[PDB]
């Protein structure tokens, strides 16, 4: 079994009052269940749409979860990744 | 310049939780166009590029019905491999196959492709030749045996020489404005300092494609692969690609370091440094 | 354009 790699970024460089999108990459994992939310002040965000799965050279599997929002400077963002390498959800915050 | 086509299947099996399920997503290099998902309510190979709509109902019924029946082919080969390994009834695996085609500018056949793996391992892989095995085991030695008695490889070369190429020269026509438009990094260099010692220099390339590309530092010219922390190459979700490459510097020493960066779509590589 | 007719494994 192979844990995921979590990448937390915007698509376009982020400006408060202007809309984006919010992108959650998790790679390298094996086997393909993976559970990812997207937080917003540590609440979920709710309809995130994500890429169909694919796998890499070396067999391990990545999926995009992405979802439209604008930001703020008050406003925190992460995302929240399980899987069976991992005891308890694992929490990326968005490094603004 | 060169093309691939290539389509990716995964099929898992969760006792208990009904059949294996099967997945099939298609690209041509970079650029996902088609997908198929045995778990949707109606499955169907659905388009994910405007390119490929343009296809008829002929088309889109005849990869349909290919997958419906992968459905079940996989199926029976997930029964298959659990007793090639004399696993139980009671554990979920995955089989994984990647196939498809490399062609260069004139279309030619570069090479062919056909691999699989199981359980995230290598378990068997048509040679370059299109005409032969590598069996990972001697479980996957069943499988070749059973394809060698079945000339399992010369329907691949068939596919690979022929259909493979043609419908990838088709894609690339039809897709032309993308698929054959490389766009350059969009690239920046930041300083982020760490203490009064040492400063963070991260060079950024976004907004490109295809994905393959070339980040370097050096510091007094010299590469410094082993100092450097490049994170793996992220999609941006509008078909381009993201990057960086970071190198920890000694305070006063920044003018020392230059970014290097290659990509297809820039009309030359690039050497940048940081500018306070 | 997917290959049809697999052999299972
Ligand atoms: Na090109």
């Amino acid at each position: 079994q192979r844990t995921p790699k979590i990448q937390v970024y915007s698509r376009h460089p982020a400006e408060n009052g202007k809309s984006n999108f919010l992108n959650c990459y998790v790679s390298g994992f094996h086997p393909s269940d993976i559970e990812v939310d997207l937080l917003k002040n540590g609440e979920r965000i709710e309809k995130v749409e994500h890429s169909d799965l694919s796998f890499s050279k070396d067999w391990s599997f990545y999926l995009l979860y992405y979802t439209e929002f604008t930001p703020t400077e008050k406003d925190e963002y992460a995302c929240r990744v399980n899987h069976v390498t991992l005891s308890q959800p694992k929490i990326v915050k968005w490094d603004r | 310049g060169s093309h691939s086509m290539r389509y990716f299947y995964t099929a898992m099996s969760r006792p208990g939780r009904g059949e294996p399920r099967f997945i099939a997503v298609g690209y041509v290099d970079d650029t996902q166009f088609v997908r198929f998902d045995s778990d949707a309510a109606s499955p169907r190979m659905a388009p994910r590029a405007p390119w490929i709509e343009q296809e008829g109902p002929e088309y889109w019924d005849r990869n349909t019905q290919i997958s419906k029946t992968n459905t079940q082919t996989y199926r029976e080969s997930l029964r298959n491999l659990r007793g090639y390994y004399n696993q139980s009834e009671a554990g979920s695996h995955i089989i994984q196959r990647m196939y498809g085609c490399d062609v260069g500018p004139d279309g030619r056949l570069l090479r062919g492709y056909d691999q699989s793996a199981y359980d995230g391992k290598d378990y068997i892989a048509l040679n370059e030749d299109l005409s032969s095995w590598t069996a990972a085991d001697t479980a996957a030695q069943i499988t070749q045996r059973k394809w060698e008695a079945a000339r399992e490889a010369e329907q691949l070369r068939a596919y690979l020489e022929g259909l493979c190429v043609e419908w990838l020269r088709r894609y690339l026509e039809n897709g032309k404005e993308t698929l054959q438009r490389a766009d350059p990094p969009k690239t920046h260099v930041t300083h982020h300092p760490i203490s009064d010692h040492e400063a963070t220099l991260r060079c950024w390339a976004l907004g490109f494609y295809p994905a393959e590309i070339t980040l370097t530092w050096q510091r007094d010219g010299e590469d410094q692969t082993q100092d450097t922390e490049l994170v793996e190459t992220r999609p941006a979700g509008d078909r381009t690609f993201q990057k960086w490459a970071a190198v920890v510097v000694p305070s006063g020493e920044e003018q020392r370091y230059t970014c290097h960066v290659q990509h297809e779509g820039l009309p030359k590589p690039l050497t940048l440094r940081w500018e306070p | 354009e997917l290959r049809a007719r697999q052999e299972c494994y």
